[PDB]
């Protein structure tokens, strides 16, 4: 109470001094007034004087005495810890004066600069929209090169405050070269603050457009799929919802087996939000790339997919990518018969038909009915599908989807494709083919024979090939008047279709 | 989506380029930006200051 | 008194110097008492010996017993006369440069009572070059000899330009911003913000105060306990303002200025409101941090407030107008103004009493908040659409027999970006305003072609807006237009007949 | 036209309003203040004698 007393007529003294032409003046009051900063009630003091934080702020940021700069700039960094303290250095220009500081070549002062700032972006109102104004993402992301892993947390926790929710931020960082920067920091450094830190702003950026080519051609899957079994949750969570959002971009990148590998194995984890990435990621990376495909079910991928859909149950989140998965490791690549067995194998055509009913939205309705059209392809398939009650299911899904696409006003022509495919798949077996035309199907087929899509005249003039190989049926397709719209499609710049139509009306006589 | 009479039937049933095709999904999750309140951090002489700090080596 | 005072008279114009040093000694006694100070003022040769004494010995007794005297006979109406007669003035303006002290202040203390109260003080100090020397002597630290110092400044400056100019030529800007960022002695302070605010009217003084730094410095002490020293911080700095485009650091500042809005004060409510729409004015980075610190809800509460107190709601307007435009959060001001229920009374200042300045702000604001589509219907359901084409059509008449042409230019731009919305073109079409769109196609200000190429290019959209564009005969001057120098007018004219 | 409805460069403009209040002038009248004959020579001894 006392300190507090004599700090009120310490603090305009020390004011004067500080704003005096005279050097050496100006100096020694910087001291005093450092280590007042150090105690609480002096501390406030200075706080509670707009003119002595305003003559600190001005006396850092003019001083070529580097004892001044970092007395001055400690005395700030003091002053941040309170709610007042970060008030007033706000109001004081603090913040242009701190951006500049950040060029000293007085580490102490550079340290004390960084961390002040952090303090204010962390607390203080306007702040972060004063740091990007006065070019303090650039300074920062230069400051990348520095190697004090500290150093680097709290920087590259400043660039994460600042760029989150803020697009503009994000393309100056990547304009700086950020990307290269935070990819070589995680490829590098083992301390895990800084990890996690750089993580996070990896994680931000991930989500603009402009900057996902660039960390991917950094080479920052590779360099995130190193802490994917880090102790550090928060480390593996963060590199997974990046690596995630970088995944469509990242589909012809190599050196990924690691990363492939881990993520089949984190398809176990007991963290919901580890299956849902590692799920979402997979999916993401298999699409189109027969090496991954390989690399994947090469380690149990299938086995460890089915059981990630039947831990699921309804979560959407985990099923549409996980099923989405197994379609792409299904076709076309070297394994993807012993995948389509392993599917049944590890129980999967069980839930794989289940996924076709409610409460199933459209979206992984869609990926399972194609899922099923490449589980077809295996004829060990054909029985336990039939068994599960694909076939009615299917033949009810495009009924109801060709029915929507026929009024005027996920594509539900889409599902009509889908549909139709998967039975023409599934027509290959004799037994399915009579239930197939038990359900009367075969006026809906010669209808989707007329329809102006190429991809579902296709489908059809193709279950209806499979179909027509059993005599009673071929005629049942002549008498429903099949002849001349399959006629029609032998003129179609699709040989498919026409060799489909061809056969169709071969077999009907 | 991303895309990539018996013997001539054959050759149908077993093109690459046929539906289904492999598709892209495309996430965007962010986050919710929870605060790095952890990292690691980073007057006798006044007698002998001259007349200037008279005034304040007095007071303390 | 009366019988000594020639005898102390001819000791002081003696030769030797010894005796005059004696004699000043006691004419300083006894100009400590009133009956013979009386007597002493009322001597001419009296006062003359102890003008002359006083510049030119070499004693500090001497100089310090006659500037005292001086300084004793200054407390009275004959006193003052006396000293401004035996020319006092030209001596005491030269003891400002005295090493003593207590000379010093004994002068510069005459001086202000001369400059208080003796009719032609001022002119003579300002011959004497007295304004030079008081701006040098800012540099000292008495406060008690600042505030006389600074005081005298401001009697020398209001209402004078030349003295103005000389305070600027010597450096008083920078000396006097330096005070307000030292010193928190009241009432040097206060006459230090005079002389700031007296010299803020100048416009070569403006740009030198600013350039010292005096927007941050006078904004420290805008929540000062005085109210007089917040009052002239904030009339200075309205003044200032306009030249201010250029300072950093200015958070403090206009996030202040943003808690003022919410004052009882009228005149503060009325300078932070002048302040901040000058401060606004083409500047990205202001208009940004106005913005984060709750400018916009400040702001629209502040229009609410003021009912038709025009000098409050004109700058509140035009500040809101710049908040809405040209930066990032732009975006974000345009919704904020719906958000706070700003959108009725904005529609309602287009309205009587609301003289032309007040309605041609409200205009452009109108115009920027109809950016956002949000804000599209609520613009529409407040009746902004019909009485935009009332000013309209007054202006545009107004121009064929604060300018029309502005209005002119401002209401159809409004309605150029109201024309956005589909069920806005119906009601603007519904007015029977494609006539007069097309006719302002031959004004001869580009701008005015722009918007009208503009509103016709939103309008021709539609069918039926077409069809009736097409019928007067617009595509005679739009095919013209087409050569315009000017980009927008061309590419509207362009879409415009395109579209039909 | 995209470019044309983009175009920063046109109006509306933005506009600085002209202050200059210079006062009325008030005064600061509050401001804070900032025998022997004989031993004399015989050129002080009229006033010694008067006094
Ligand atoms: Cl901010
Ligand atoms: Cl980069
Ligand atoms: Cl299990
Ligand atoms: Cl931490
Ligand atoms: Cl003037
Ligand atoms: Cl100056
Ligand atoms: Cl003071
Ligand atoms: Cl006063
Ligand atoms: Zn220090
Ligand atoms: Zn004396």
């Amino acid at each position: 109470q006392d300190d507090a007393e004599l700090a009120t007529r310490a603090i305009p003294e020390l004011t004067k001094l500080l704003n005096d032409e005279d050097q050496v003046v100006v100096n020694k009051a910087a001291v005093m007034v450092h280590q007042l900063s150090k105690k609480e009630a002096s501390r406030h003091a200075i706080m509670r004087s707009p003119q002595m934080v305003s003559a600190i702020v001005r006396t850092m940021q003019n001083t070529n005495d580097v004892e001044t700069a970092r007395c001055t700039a400690g005395t700030l960094h003091n002053l941040s810890h309170h709610r007042e303290g970060l008030l007033a250095i706000f109001k004081s220009g603090g913040i242009p004066a701190l951006v500049k500081m950040l060029g000293s070549p007085v580490d102490s002062v550079l340290f004390y600069a960084i961390t002040t700032l952090h303090n204010l972006l962390l607390h203080q109102e306007g702040a972060k929209m004063a740091v990007r104004l006065a070019g303090g993402l650039q300074k920062m992301v230069a400051l990348l090169n520095k190697t004090n892993v500290k150093f680097l947390a709290i920087t590259t926790d400043c660039l994460q405050i600042l760029a989150y929710g803020n697009q503009e931020s994000k393309l100056i960082i990547l304009a700086s070269g950020g990307p290269q920067a935070l990819v070589n920091i995680m490829r590098t450094y083992t301390y895990e603050k800084l990890l996690w830190t750089t993580s996070r702003v990896l994680k931000v950026l991930s989500v603009c457009s402009s900057n996902k080519p660039a960390i991917v051609e950094a080479g920052g899957m590779q360099a995130l799929g190193l802490h994917l079994t880090d102790p550090s949750q928060r480390l593996v969570q963060n590199c997974l919802w990046t690596l995630r959002n970088l995944s469509d971009a990242a589909t012809k990148q190599e050196g990924m087996e690691g990363l492939l590998g881990t993520l089949v194995q984190l398809l176990g984890s007991d963290d919901i939000n580890v299956v849902t990435c590692a799920a979402g990621i997979l999916s993401n990376l298999t699409c189109n790339n027969y090496k991954n495909k390989m690399m994947v079910c090469q380690v149990g991928g299938i086995e460890a997919l089915v059981r990630t859909v039947l831990r699921a149950g309804d979560r959407e989140d985990i099923t549409e990518p996980a099923i989405c998965a197994l379609r792409h490791l299904t076709s076309r690549h070297q394994e993807a018969e012993m995948a389509q067995n392993a599917v049944r194998l590890h129980y999967g055509l069980p839930v794989v038909v289940k996924l076709l009913h409610p409460p199933s939205h459209w979206p992984l309705i869609k990926a399972t009915v194609g899922l099923i059209r490449n589980l077809a392809l295996c004829p060990a398939n054909h029985a336990p599908l039939r068994e599960q009650g694909a076939i009615p299911r299917l033949v009810q899904l495009l009924v109801r989807a060709h029915q929507d696409t026929q009024r005027r006003t996920v594509r539900m022509e889409e599902i009509v494709e889908g549909c139709t495919g998967a039975l023409h798949i599934l027509a290959r077996d004799v037994h399915n083919r009579i239930v197939i035309r038990g359900l009367n199907t075969i006026p809906l087929f010669v209808q989707l024979l007329y329809s102006p899509i190429e991809n579902i005249q296709r489908v059809a003039a193709g279950v209806l090939c499979e179909l027509a190989q059993d005599k009673e049926a071929a005629e049942a397709i002549e008498a429903e008047g099949a002849t001349a719209p399959l006629t029609e499609l032998l003129h179609s710049r699709n040989e498919g279709v026409a060799t489909y139509a061809a056969a169709v009306l071969f077999r009907m006589s | 989506d991303v895309a990539p009479i018996d013997e001539n039937l054959k050759a149908a049933d077993s093109d690459p380029t046929a539906p289904p095709y492999d598709s892209l999904l495309v996430f965007d999750y962010e986050g919710s930006g929870s605060e790095a309140a952890s990292l690691s951090s980073l007057y006798d002489y006044l007698n002998e200051w001259g007349n200037r700090f008279k005034k304040l080596a007095d007071m303390y």
